[PDB]
């Protein structure tokens, strides 16, 4: 029976790995959003000039 | 200098950009095809998108207004200057940087057939972690300005990512796009309509009398009057779609969202299998013929 | 368990507009008022801040008050402005003149009956009422005078509920108005009797947050009001989502205030990360605890290193271990033991909530009760006394009708508040 | 045969989820209350009766009530996976919390909710024919657990009288802490708990964290691990009522054998084969090894060292494949050891129990599967050290009346603090006096 | 067992950039920061120098400090510069002026708190901290003054850890600056108190290595910094890979220093050989030991033949027999017996590590404690005394605020260090 216990543990390990990949993608997305904000500000200044 | 593969890419861009057989290209084509959103400085967020137009004018107009266009040699030496300026760049690698910056700025490669949207990941690959949860947008090409002007109509967050775009026919792949893929081309926004949270079916045909469908990907809040005739023809309510004879359904998978799950959900995990096994064990013990671990009830 | 919000004056209405944008986004409410969320967890506590209109619609439990309609017309013209119920906008016909006495005595008594009528109409619709939330500045004119008037009336009418305030107080350096000391002193006098808990923010501290931590090139009031809306929406997060160790505004008050006059708190919010250094640091409980106590991230000009912590509270959002929280709070108390008041054996309360703010894996909001707050009040009192001795602008207030005796009473009460903070600040083991 | 469980507050409801998860998986009832069985004969299996009663349609329902003052945790139970098992009346919720104030639970709010609780307990007791006790799970650190737990135990003690009440209690850890006002609530709780409980088991979260770090290989444990361990302990103690065995032990035998004097009813708890699946294939698990394990201070679930005191009585529960001769040999070997000492007035220091059903393995659990286990509850004078540190922390806070204005404003006289502190001081003196060797007084 | 690196001043930043290139190459870390290695042996000790950031990435545990950003902008522009965490770069707004007193008293005390805050934040993150590693030049301005200031502060805050320094010191033959003697004398005075073990390198010795051994026609500072990065990465190599006879920085210190003031060591590295010559000679333990002890290959101007070895240490990298090492060290000690101090029965410690640097079958690094190091300090002291009698440039330092008494103290302390080394040299006894 302890064999099957180990198998279920392995499945849980894979699931948490997937969650970690998700969170990394989210961090990259937020960096992109900040870059877009800076882009808009520079465009407005150029139009003024 | 430029490697031969980069020369082939430049040749392809020039030929695909050249209308007619004459070896000249109008400056309006240069303006329309060039992609500012893939400019390195703009992507990193330290230059304004309108500054690229002035650079293009400064490099090209002097010969464009004189000879009526640009030949191949001026284009090639423009890219030679591009490489020379990229040589002193801050990036660790130089060849790949030049290659993918050329590909990005000149909009070459493979694009989804309607509305010409660049895909983020290969279309045949199932969606990864984050993109399996973020909602997608419904997009179609405008008609008052002809295709190739890169102006589209957009409705935000009305498509679930539960399906894979690789199963759709090639002429309908570009109808659904991610928010990150809309950068670099003009958008016109449309207004939703008041409704509840219902999910709606998408159908189409691939042969006369044969239909294929994908179940429940369109929100019921898409307002049908704003859409063109064909686009609202392909959208139909679920049970009506079910009643259609000889219909096939594209496989869809729903993925968990790790932003909205609780701690108490950990308790009831894997219990039906264990309780089924326990019931089998207890009835086997009751019937007899158990010689190891046996049930010890009353 | 529903909260009613009141927004007063220009600063209050501007902060409120961003707050209701942030809250509507977190619960997935469209600016038309329609629900567009993607989990039942969003819907099941929407009642806490929204009232239900007939078939789908949501209305935000807020009263908007101002003396000149310029701000209300600006918020109505904004992208979410339509959500607000029209009858909830209260305005007069002539300005406060940046004068406390006008806001308290002349236009105040004229309007005040209509605001109490609207708040009671809004309050009596709730099935059970939790505390009120009020946003205003102390340096202004209608904000200070009419806000404190309304606070006093609500404390008369609802003495068994909770009263919570967020308040902006004038920096000594970024002077936008000459008569700031009078308005601040009179408002602090009103607050120490009426309020149950009051949080104080310096605009200079928000500028230092933006410039040093976020390194923004060209900040605007939208950023400052976003920082404020972030903390405001964080304090209530445990009210409206499940968690492993629930907490509540009343439990925070009971654990933070040792004695009833000591109810002024500092605020901070931890996972602020710079625009170009995000790939370099993963979120973790050590990172949040280290950033959370860094004075760069604290929203007042006084620094904790010049005072001592009586109590502190941390509210964590996300799926995380309790062991890491308890052992971090123990290690920080043990390693820096001279900065914690010694006759309390454990100064920090923790709380854990499952649902983080959108787009962050984890976040914490920090509330601290620290004696260094006395430095702000002392500075305001020095500036007030210097002008009052010679009567620098007093004829405006006296012409409205104030007795001069009010200024000496208010000064004495503020000086006693400073003294009470000072005795606990400088005690030692003797 | 049957026992009814009362869960109060947050710790008690969350520990209840783990307990009912274990009892369902151990008996075999489905999450919807069903119980599959493919043989038409051999249905005479009354063992569920201790915890479940069946309806005329054959659905099973459990003998429990869930009590809380805030709605969130019970509403989470109402919407979870076990929605269909409980009758909705059993999940009781008030409108607002006791805000970490014992005074609000005891005086203002619990007096309104207590009569509904008593009506529910009556509704359970009417569906009974041999009740032999109540099991209560709570923490004394929080407001509603302290105030409503005391009020409910007082009312139960007047109405039901002699019937036994067994408490599992989480006390505030000696240096891990979650709230500032823990000492006041724990002292006032202990004052009421002294008069109105038959046996009280003491647990400290700091000990279960140490045990889960050292024995199991979990770097970041969470409350679900501790609650699953507590559920296993309760299942071990109640297994003696539900399955066949060589030496059975009824719940009245614990109180008769472990409690020498009516005030001395606080017991320590420990569990032996806490081991991981990877470690489980490296070791044999004989009777003597696990018997030696329950006596090591590394095994305790409360932060006290029994080597600083004297044992008065020990109760050893063995479950699984054990033979009585091995239990006798193990207990005689333990008795030979020099670091284990018994008071000279207790020559027969041990009670033994032997049950054939091995401990159940839970699909998401962290314990390994083992053929035998032993669980120990023991009464020892070392616990007096646990009260003295709480008394020092209370005295430190009360010397300056640090928070008293909340309690006095919500309705309690200041005198009640001094009365409770003097009564717990007398309990400390009782534990000092009972432990003095009679050979010294001649 | 975690090492913290500090790189200070121009020399420090350049050596650090080349060192972190060599270490990142040896552990197979891409310049994007992604692990791309091909054996678990590479991964299993990455923690020693790198912290793990989220989704794969590793960041190097180093603080970069300088007073004018020109160098810092140059290192950020280099090929590996991106790997470094942005918050780890500390710089001011005005230069050291090539003046020790400015670097120590005016800009030092102004900047030092942000460096100590970063170093403490970084140190307290380790689960167990091993010693610090310090790189700086003594001839510069910010390097000498602020480096020794920071070293003194770290010795106050972490006296139980190890403090290790690599230091570049001027030359009488190829100086870049006139006021070198003051900065060198004051820095050596600070170092002899604060440091636990210090290695000294002359640029003249690196030029002779490059020109004579490698036969480079036109060497550049990249070659000198490669030689330094090779020895620096070699001393710690046994800390972070398996071996038949493990060694550690603390074990080296315990075996090399007989008495606590005698902690200045000479360095060499053996498998140096020109691309033309490499086809002519295979690697073997006799060849490495012979090259290792040849004075041509040692990185100081002083020659061992003019002094005596108190103690020495050799760290071997590669798969090799213990028999060859022990018998070689015995044979060298027996055959040259007049050059070894007689009251120690065995002066050499050996250590063996399995994993060589990439592309070499075997290598050894040598650390030697020899009294001929006294000749360098005496020479610097001579030039200082020549300059000081005439008050040649003293008004700059006195104008910053220094008392002249510091100069006489520093001169006396350096003279006593030279005397102590000379006394232990004492050729013969009686
Ligand atoms: N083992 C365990 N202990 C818990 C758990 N939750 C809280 N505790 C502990 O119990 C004490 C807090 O008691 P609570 O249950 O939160 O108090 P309450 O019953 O909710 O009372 P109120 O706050 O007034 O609602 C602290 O010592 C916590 O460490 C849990 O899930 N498991
Ligand atoms: N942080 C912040 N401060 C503001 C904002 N608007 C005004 N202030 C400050 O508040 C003070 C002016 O008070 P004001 O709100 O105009 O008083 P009112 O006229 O009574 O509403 C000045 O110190 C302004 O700098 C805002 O949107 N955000
Ligand atoms: N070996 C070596 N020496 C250097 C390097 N850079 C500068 N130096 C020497 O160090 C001295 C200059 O010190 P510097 O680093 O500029 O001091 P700083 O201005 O405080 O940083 C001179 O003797 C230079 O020859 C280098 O990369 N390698
Ligand atoms: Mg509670």
């Amino acid at each position: 029976a302890r064999f099957e216990q180990l198998a279920l543990a392995e499945r849980r390990k894979e699931e948490q790995q997937r969650e970690e990949e998700f969170f990394a993608q989210q961090r990259v997305e937020e960096n992109r959003l900040a870059n877009e904000r800076a882009q808009k500000d520079l465009e407005e200044d150029y139009i003024r000039k | 200098m430029v490697t031969p593969e980069q020369a082939a890419l430049i040749e392809g861009a020039f030929r695909s950009m050249d209308r007619d057989g004459t070896g000249l290209v109008r400056l309006e084509d240069i303006f329309r095809v060039f992609d500012d959103s893939r400019h390195p400085r703009v992507r990193d967020g330290e230059l304004a998108p309108a500054a690229t137009r002035d650079m293009l004018m400064h490099q090209f107009g002097a010969t464009a207004q004189a000879h009526g266009g640009v030949s191949f040699d001026v284009f090639m030496r423009f890219h030679e200057r591009m490489a020379e300026d990229a040589a002193v760049a801050k990036v660790n690698d130089k060849e790949l940087f030049l290659t993918d910056t050329i590909i990005g700025v000149w909009r070459l490669g493979t694009l989804l057939q309607p509305t010409l949207i660049r895909p983020l990941f290969p279309v045949n690959v199932r969606p990864s972690g984050l993109y399996a949860t973020q909602y997608m947008s419904l997009v179609w090409v405008d008609e008052v300005a002809g295709p190739g002007s890169f102006v589209v109509h957009v409705v935000r967050d009305v498509v679930r990512p539960i399906f894979s775009r690789g199963d759709l026919p090639p002429q309908l792949r570009g109808m659904f796009a991610y928010p990150t893929e809309l950068a670099g081309m003009k958008i016109i926004e449309e207004r939703l309509q008041i409704a509840t949270q219902r999910w709606l079916d998408f159908v189409w045909e691939y042969e006369e009398g044969k239909h294929a469908a994908v179940p429940g990907i369109i929100s019921a809040r898409v307002d049908p009057d704003t859409l063109p005739q064909y686009l609202r023809d392909m959208i139909v309510e679920h049970d009506v779609a079910k009643a259609i004879p000889s219909l096939f359904f594209v496989p869809t998978s729903v993925a968990v969202n790790p932003m909205y799950k609780r701690s108490s959900e950990e308790y009831g995990y894997g219990v039906p299998e264990e309780v089924k096994r326990m019931s089998r064990w207890k009835d086997l013990t009751y019937s007899g013929q158990a010689c190891g671990l046996i049930y010890h009830g009353r | 368990r529903e909260i009613v919000c009141v927004q007063a004056g220009q600063c209050g209405n501007q902060i409120g507009s961003k707050f209701w944008e942030v809250i509507s986004d977190e619960h997935g409410v469209d600016p038309t008022g329609t629900y567009q969320g993607d989990s039942d967890l969003q819907l099941e506590r929407i009642n806490v801040y929204f009232d239900e209109a007939t078939g789908g619609r949501y209305v935000p439990r807020s009263v908007l008050i101002d003396l000149e309609p310029g701000t209300m017309d600006s918020v109505r013209a904004g992208p979410y402005g339509q959500i607000f119920r029209p009858d909830n906008f209260i305005f007069g016909q002539s300005g406060a003149g940046n004068n406390w006495a006008k806001g308290h005595y002349t236009e105040g008594a004229e309007l005040i009956d209509s605001v109490l009528d609207v708040c009671c109409k809004e309050a009596e619709s709730c099935d059970c009422l939790q505390g009120f939330q009020i946003c205003h500045s102390l340096g202004g004119g209608t904000g200070s005078g009419m806000g404190t008037l309304l606070i006093s009336k609500l404390r008369e009418q609802y003495p068994d509920r909770i009263m919570m305030t967020f308040s902006i107080i004038p920096s000594p350096k970024v002077s936008d108005t000459v008569v700031e000391p009078y308005n601040t002193t009179l408002s602090v006098h009103q607050l120490v009797e009426n309020s149950d808990e009051s949080m104080c923010i310096d605009n200079e501290a928000l500028y230092d947050i933006c410039f040093r931590t976020l390194k923004l090139t060209t900040p605007t009031f939208g950023d400052l009001n976003h920082l404020v809306s972030a903390v405001v929406s964080g304090v209530t997060c445990c009210l409206r989502f499940p968690g492993q160790l629930n907490s509540d505004l009343r439990k925070l008050a009971v654990n933070l205030v040792p004695f009833p006059r000591l109810h002024f708190f500092m605020m901070g919010f931890a996972p602020l990360t710079s625009r170009g250094s995000q790939q370099y640091r993963g979120l973790s409980v050590p990172e949040l605890t280290q950033q959370m106590f860094d004075a760069k991230n604290m929203m007042q000009a006084a620094d904790p290193r010049h005072g001592r912590y009586l109590t502190a509270s941390a509210l964590f959002r996300g799926r995380m271990s309790t062991k890491e929280v308890d052992e971090q709070m123990l290690n920080v108390q043990n390693k820096n033991s001279s900065y914690f008041i010694e006759w309390i054996p454990n100064n920090i309360k923790s709380s854990v909530c499952d649902i983080p703010p959108k787009g962050l894996k984890m976040a914490v909001t920090f509330i601290g009760n620290n004696t260094c707050i006395q430095e702000m009040f002392r500075r305001v009192g020095e500036q007030f006394t210097l002008m009052f001795r010679r009567k620098a602008f007093l004829h405006w207030y006296t012409g409205e009708g104030m007795d001069e005796m009010e200024f000496t009473e208010a000064e004495s009460n503020m000086n006693d508040l400073v003294s009470e903070y000072q005795q606990y600040q400088d005690a030692t083991i003797e | 045969r049957e026992a009814i469980c009362i869960h109060i507050g947050q710790a008690g409801c969350q520990v209840g989820n783990a307990c009912w998860e274990l009892f369902c998986l151990e008996h075999g009832i489905q999450p919807d209350g069903a119980m599959p069985s493919d043989k038409t004969i051999g249905v005479e299996d009354d063992a569920f009766n201790t915890f479940f009663s069946e309806t005329g349609a054959g659905k099973h329902v459990p003998r429990a009530v869930f009590l809380d003052l805030e709605p969130t945790v019970v509403d989470e139970v109402r919407t979870g996976t076990y929605r269909q098992l409980f009758h909705p009346e059993q999940l009781i919720s008030g409108k607002e919390d006791a805000a970490n104030n014992y005074a609000r639970g005891h005086y203002t709010i619990g007096k309104e909710i207590v009569d509904l609780c008593l009506d529910r307990i009556r509704k359970l007791a009417d569906n009974c024919t041999g009740l032999q006790g109540f099991l209560v799970y709570h923490a004394v650190g929080g407001g509603t657990g302290s105030g409503l737990g005391a009020l409910l135990l007082e009312r139960l003690s007047v109405d039901y009288g002699k019937k036994s009440k067994l408490g599992y209690t989480v006390y505030p850890s000696p240096q891990v802490s979650t709230a500032v006002v823990e000492p006041y609530n724990s002292v006032l709780s202990t004052h009421s708990l002294l008069e109105h409980t038959d046996v009280a088991a003491m647990l400290d979260n700091e000990a279960i964290y140490d045990l889960t770090r050292r024995n199991l290989d979990i770097e970041r444990p969470t409350y679900t691990n501790l609650n699953r361990l507590i559920g296993q302990v309760v299942s071990s103690l109640t297994a003696s009522l539900r399955f066949d065995g060589a030496l059975n032990v009824d719940l009245t035998e614990f109180q008769t054998n472990l409690v020498p004097y009516p005030r001395i009813h606080f017991v320590l708890t420990s569990y032996a084969p806490v081991i991981s699946a990877e470690k489980a294939y490296h070791e044999q698990l004989s009777v003597s090894e696990i018997s030696n394990a329950v006596f090591e201070p590394a095994s305790m679930m409360t932060k006290c060292d029994p080597r600083h005191g004297k044992y008065m009585a020990c109760c050893l529960m063995y479950r699984g494949d054990v033979v009585p001769k091995d239990v006798n040999a193990a207990v005689a070997t333990i008795k030979t050891k020099r670091t284990i000492q018994f008071v000279d007035w207790s020559p027969t220091g041990f009670k033994c129990g032997i049950n054939y059903q091995p401990p159940t393995v839970v699909p998401g659990g962290d314990l390994a599967k083992v053929q035998r286990a032993v669980c120990m509850i023991a009464n020892s004078t070392a616990i007096a050290e646990v009260f003295a540190r709480i008394d020092h922390k209370f005295d430190l806070m009360y010397s300056k009346r640090a928070f008293v204005h909340w309690y006095v404003g919500e309705g309690m006289e200041e005198g009640e603090f001094s009365e409770a502190r003097e009564d717990l001081a007398a309990l400390e003196k009782d534990y000092e006096e009972v432990g003095a060797e009679s050979a010294d007084m001649d």
